[PDB]
């Protein structure tokens, strides 16, 4: 077939390996061939992923890869993985280096903004005299008594 | 730079391993 | 205490807070502080009383659909209407957990908007490096359904 | 009704039965 109906279908099979990754990542029949696909490319290969599970995730988190810079990465990375060659393993790793890649950005967007949360809640009890009755308590230390 | 180039690796043995036991 | 030094502390009783929150999230050692153990202490003496209202958290906060431009302006009205009829140490905890849901919720919405970056990253660099023209040469993405 | 009222409303009930609890 054409490598343009590929490129249209490459969208939903993606869809469909992170969604069953990640199902099996943490813990029916899919609705066509792409979402099929996409499936068992994610089950054929789990325990491959688990023993590639820690080497991935500590050089990832070196690579630190964000919103605004993990294009220039996604490139880069691809087009030294198949350099050398094109096969269907390649292929899936592929789908999951773009898997793994999406978890660390925002891994990053997540402690990020967890200090934006934060932000929110010193200045809120700040201004709004929650700190004032807490102070007024004996401090946030008072609070361990609760549960006895 | 180096890390680009380790993960790379790692995912060509990361495939050829796959495509080695399934293709 | 002086409700400017509980303001300082709090930062650090939210973020080991959201940290054993977690903690007994993901599998459901002694703090190195008090304000770090005051956060743990909360968080886990009330994990019966967040579990049963899991189900309508997660639920109302996808209503919401808190994004990181109007996360803010919830979080401020929120919290104001929490302790509009009173303040109990009760609903100094519900701050906190607020903060704790809210913060998940906004990177929920952001690893969805973001897992559609990276799939476009995958189907237009398999299109533009022949990986798209390599797999519909040897039978399209359903050939894929015969490995394993 | 209103989203924002309700989610602070069931904060409310949430603070105040763990106030009864535990306070």
């Amino acid at each position: 077939m054409s490598e343009e109906q590929v490129a249209q279908d490459t969208e939903e099979v993606f869809r469909s390996y992170v969604f069953y990754r990640h199902q099996q990542e943490q813990e029916l029949q899919p609705s066509s061939t792409m979402g099929q696909v996409g499936r068992q490319l994610a089950i054929i290969g789990d325990d491959i992923n688990r023993r590639y599970d820690s080497e991935f995730q500590t050089m990832l988190q070196h690579l630190q890869p964000t919103a605004e810079n993990a294009y220039e990465y996604f490139t880069k990375i691809a087009t030294s993985l198949f350099e050398s060659g094109i096969n269907w393993g390649r292929v899936v790793a592929l789908l999951g280096f773009g898997y793994r890649l999406a978890l660390h950005v925002y891994q990053h967007g997540l402690t990020g903004f967890l200090g934006q949360v934060t932000r929110f809640v010193v200045d809120f009890m700040l201004h709004h005299s929650i700190a004032r009755w807490i102070a007024q308590r004996g401090g946030w230390v008072a609070a361990l008594n609760l549960g006895n | 730079s180096r890390i680009i180039s380790r993960i790379a690796q790692e995912l060509r043995r990361x495939g050829d391993e796959f495509n080695a036991t399934y293709a």
